């Protein structure tokens, strides 16, 4: 149960350019600015958003909009797996996690999600908790945040997404990174192009280097 | 900002974008995270469809909406 109550206490973002230490509020985007240096960067990756035409990367296909570059494992691509397959990867690798709401848990005042978010409400901001609807077998919380739950457990553990793509992610993923349009060379079977790309990937492609991770 | 995209079989990503941005970056944004080429994405909200030269707030798109993923299929 400890990465659960990790994952819904208070958590600190720190700026990467200058290191000053926040307390994260929940309820915005993935797009941060610090108030201390005005940097902007990710909260799931910690790499910098470039305004459009700023971008130092050569070869970079989204050069005329406001962008960072991500890794795999960043939240940013997945977010948008299943909670099924994000639970497959922690599986395949045994790391527990909670499908279910914490032992002694307080209930929520309306109903739904208990991550609390800053919100928009009229005329400012207001603390509240998530109250959208929370499946069984999502530990109590919502769609979206329960990803985000087991996004941190598996990032924590180093664990590479790339291991579960089929050959289109592969493919797509080579493009992304490596900016070539990959192909079966002649005589290369399915199986053993599928092979190839997940291994050319790994080897020159790392995870998250500014992710914090555990031991 | 946050929006949504889906297509008819119900897959659905999301996407970070501003305001500003045209439809042809949000097209770029669908190619990086899905493959799919631009020139072959139809993308369309509350049934008007959205062209590639104008930005989200022409069509007055919010956070958290959700826009349509249409492939186009063009003759040899
Ligand atoms: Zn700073
Ligand atoms: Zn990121
Ligand atoms: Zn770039
Ligand atoms: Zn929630």
């Amino acid at each position: 149960a400890q990465g659960l109550a990790m994952y819904l206490q208070e958590n600190g973002i720190d700026c990467p350019k200058c290191k000053f230490s926040y307390a994260l509020a929940r309820g915005g985007c993935m797009h941060f600015a610090c108030t201390q240096c005005r940097h902007q960067f990710c909260s799931g990756c910690y790499n910098a958003f470039y305004a459009k035409n700023k971008c130092p990367e050569p070869n970079c296909r989204v050069k005329k909009s406001l962008h960072g570059h991500h890794p795999r494992d960043c939240l940013f691509y997945l977010r948008d797996w299943t909670a099924l397959r994000l639970q497959k990867l922690l599986q395949d690798n045994n790391v527990m996690f909670n499908t279910e709401p914490p032992a002694g848990a307080r209930a929520v005042p309306g109903g739904g999600c208990r991550v609390i978010e800053q919100k928009e409400v009229p005329n400012g901001l207001r603390d509240e908790a998530c109250g959208k609807e929370t499946p069984a077998g999502y530990a109590g919380l919502c769609q979206a945040h329960y990803k985000e739950y087991l996004v941190s457990l598996i990032n924590a553990h180093s664990l590479d997404p790339a291991t579960l793509y089929e050959v289109e992610e592969l493919e797509t993923a080579t493009e992304r990174y490596l900016h070539v349009r990959p192909q079966p060379l002649a005589g290369e079977d399915p199986p053993a192009y599928q092979a190839r790309l997940l291994q050319k990937l790994t080897e020159e492609v790392p995870l998250g280097q500014s992710i914090p991770r555990r031991r | 900002m946050q929006i949504f995209v889906k297509t008819l079989t119900g897959k659905t990503i999301t996407l970070e974008v501003e305001p500003s941005d045209t439809i042809e970056n949000v097209k770029a944004k669908i190619q990086d995270k899905e493959g799919i080429p631009p020139d072959q994405q139809r993308l369309i909200f509350a049934g008007k469809q959205l062209e590639d030269g104008r930005t989200l707030s022409d069509y007055n798109i919010q956070k958290e909406s959700t826009l349509h993923l249409v492939l186009r299929l063009r003759g040899g």
